[PDB]
């Protein structure tokens, strides 16, 4: 049974775009722009795109297309590095454990939006505290006693019923049902592979853009939207002197493009050999970043409208993360005429943003492990059910009363330093141990031209240096786990560190296992470990390029 | 069943020409990624490819000398090799990578045809 190919090129392109574009593009990037010099922030962000993210996008796409393997089994080219693929698969599973809970929040809000009186508009509900204040009468983004903030935290999260990560409580049945719907949708999107996932991304990857267009058209007309847009784009070039601006740009690029997460390789593994993955990488990464920039306009139109409504400044309402889309934006919707339609479309947009990223993350695991074990390849529906059901069970923790604390711990540690280290290790493998020249020969075989000197230099020095820089800052910028005013106990930090290390130790562990399992002398074992599995007959002939300086000096 | 039948190989005099054929069955070559490889105590090295859209690409060592073509009616891919060198001596393998989009990645290889160039 040969590997199938995408039904269309558009299927592959929309899968890549839907994975790359998600809630991050919307609820993180515009805030980073606003707080890091506005238009000035685009300089570090675009720079890092061009020199690290587009190169990594291109490398992962070409690797997947050429080898037609998942993240794990692609390391037939460099056997010692298969622990890196195992680590990225584990990280993708970890991420899915909490990403689907955010998707379930979006689904909960969408269900709540099917009314003419949105539950977050007013007080007087069962979840409202006695201190709830009508927002018309009312820093602000964290007031916590508005109907929207109270609705979120007390009728969606029920966070008031949990003291901390030590008292997370039981899963909440409403969020449990929303999670069940999310996982059922994911299963029936993924159980038949790309033949159906590529058609599902036609909806999931494109609907967000229609919603964004209508949201932009309406928001630009809102009172005070121009002030919010000016705050969004106001250029402060002196912010570029600060290291934090560049750190934020690098982290945003790395995490928003999703290169090296095992998803793009899995998607490209279903490409036809002659597909132009260079142009695909350029187009898809550009689409991701431009989507972020465009969505910032709608976000800050609504933020300026809210600031004008409350007679406050933009900094008093500017927020990021769940706070923005689940407290600030719903209140603005409730203020707008036709608030029901706006809420419905906004939360359908959130669902569409999240669902295809979850699809990509789960396909990373499915493809990577099915390529590794042929039994899983033979049983796609059963293995997909196993993956989705395990994700549901281990996301049950994040829908508990204190599930927000578990989700904070996971969001911090599942795919932070661990994913950065894994991507650094795989970039190093590909561009140094396997060889950037070998990779260029592979791309020439696929596409008829070798990648230019710029891309090779990026792969060998700039992308590795960028990844090492982000790893180093992530380690340096470790702030003990906290959520709002809550400070996690030390054991919670230990658990998060264990989660981060669980995937990171797979790399040295797999290298040790490969060395010990291989037969021969020390140098024979090393040569087998660093030699492509289809060239292992050459080792007996003592013909190893990695043992020559020319291989390492290849630029 | 997908089958690639290599033919046309044989002994050539340095500077001579040879037309290798690859009769393909089970798929249409006019939409497939058809690749030619060769394996001289050396690894299998890509030689030329005629791709699903008809684009012909060649390895550097053979570029300008070899010409890859395909006959849609005969479902055959031709590697027309001119100006053959003693370094071209090898077993030439016709390979189908896939039949384009909405197809399968049958990375199927023919048994290969030996080409010998005598100085
Ligand atoms: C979910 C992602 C986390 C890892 C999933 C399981 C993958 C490891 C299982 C496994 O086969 O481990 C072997 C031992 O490696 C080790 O020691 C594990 C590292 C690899 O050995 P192998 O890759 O040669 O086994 C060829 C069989 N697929
Ligand atoms: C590229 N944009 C998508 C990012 C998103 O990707 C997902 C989503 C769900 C499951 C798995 C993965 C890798 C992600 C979210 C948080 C941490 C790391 C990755
Ligand atoms: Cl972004
Ligand atoms: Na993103
Ligand atoms: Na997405």
């Amino acid at each position: 049974q040969p590997r199938e190919t995408w039904g269309k090129k558009i299927d592959f392109l929309l899968s890549v775009v839907g994975f790359a574009v998600d809630l991050a593009n919307v609820w993180r990037f515009p805030y980073l722009c606003y707080k890091n010099g506005g238009g000035a922030f685009l300089i570090p962000y675009t720079l890092f795109l061009i020199i690290a993210g587009m190169p990594l996008f291109y490398m992962e796409l070409a690797l997947g297309q050429y080898n037609r393997e998942g993240a794990a089994t692609v390391w037939k080219i460099c056997p010692f590095f298969k622990g890196v693929g195992y680590a990225v698969i584990l990280i993708a599973l970890y991420v899915g454990f909490y990403y689907n809970v955010i998707i379930a929040w979006s689904l909960y809000y969408l269900f709540s939006s099917f009314t003419l009186n949105l539950p977050w508009t007013d007080c007087g509900h069962t979840w409202n505290s006695p201190n709830c204040t009508d927002p018309k009468l009312l820093k602000y983004s964290k007031y916590k006693f508005t109907p929207a903030a109270e609705f979120y935290e007390r009728g969606v999260l029920h966070l008031h019923e949990s003291s901390g990560i030590h008292d997370i409580g039981l899963p909440q049945w409403q969020l449990l049902l929303c999670l069940m719907v999310v996982v059922i949708v994911l299963y029936f999107s993924l159980w038949k592979g790309v033949k159906t996932s590529g058609k599902v991304v036609w909806i999931t990857a494109t609907l967000p853009y229609f919603v964004l267009f209508v949201l932009l058209v309406h928001g630009v007309t809102l009172p005070g939207a121009s002030n919010g847009i000016n705050a969004y784009l106001h250029i402060d070039f002196y912010r570029l002197k600060e290291a934090t601006v560049w750190i934020d740009a690098a982290t945003q690029i790395f995490f928003s493009l999703g290169a090296g997460f095992g998803v793009l390789i899995a998607f490209a593994s279903y490409n036809k050999f002659d597909n132009n993955c260079y142009r695909d990488a350029l187009l898809t990464s550009s689409i991701n970043c431009i989507t972020s920039f465009v969505s910032g306009f709608a976000i800050f139109s609504i933020l300026g409208y809210m600031a004008h409504e409350h007679k406050v400044n933009i900094e008093d309402v500017a927020t990021e993360g769940a706070g923005l889309v689940f407290i600030l934006y719903p209140e603005a919707i409730s203020t707008l005429s036709g608030s029901t339609f706006w809420a419905v479309v906004f939360f359908v947009m959130l669902l569409a943003l999240g669902l295809d990223s979850s699809m990509g993350g789960m396909e990373a695991v499915i493809t990577g492990l099915a390529d590794d074990f042929q039994v899983l390849k033979r049983h796609r529906k059963l293995f997909t059910f196993g993956v989705t059901f395990s994700t549901f069970l281990l996301a049950l923790f994040c829908i508990t009363k204190g599930g927000i604390y578990v989700l904070t711990l996971l969001d911090t540690f599942a795919a932070g330093t661990s994913i950065l280290f894994a991507v650094l290790m795989e970039a190093i493998g590909v561009s140094w141990f396997y060889g950037v020249d070998r990779f260029s020969n592979d791309i020439q075989q696929m596409m008829g031209f070798r990648p230019g000197l710029y891309w090779r230099l990026c792969w060998k020095f700039v992308s590795p240096a960028f990844l090492l820089f982000v790893v180093v800052v992530s380690i340096i910028n470790f702030k003990p786990l906290t959520y709002d005013d809550y400070i996690f106990p030390p054991w919670a930090n230990w658990v998060g560190w264990g989660i981060a290390l669980s995937s990171m130790v797979l790399v040295p562990i797999y290298v040790i296992y490969k060395f010990l399992s291989t037969q021969g002398s020390l140098w024979e074992r090393l040569a087998y470990g660093i030699t492509p599995e289809n060239e292992h007959h050459l080792v007996a002939q003592r013909d190893i390029r990695q043992f020559q300086l020319q291989h390492w000096l290849a630029i | 069943e997908v089958q690639l039948v290599e033919s046309g190989g044989g002994l050539v005099q340095a500077g001579g020409s040879l037309r290798l054929s690859c009769a393909a069955s089970g798929f249409p070559v006019y939409q497939a990624n058809m690749y030619w490889y060769r394996q001289a105590g050396k690894e299998r090295e890509w030689v030329a490819a005629i791709q699903s859209e008809g684009r012909t690409i060649y390895a550097d060592s053979v570029k300008g000398r070899f010409t890859i073509s395909r006959d849609n009616s005969k479902n055959t891919v031709y590697l027309q090799m001119n100006s053959l060198k003693p370094e071209d001596t090898a077993v030439y393998y016709c390979n189908v990578k896939d039949a384009g989009w909405a197809s399968y990645q049958y990375d199927y290889w023919g048994q290969g045809t030996q080409v010998t160039v005598s100085s």
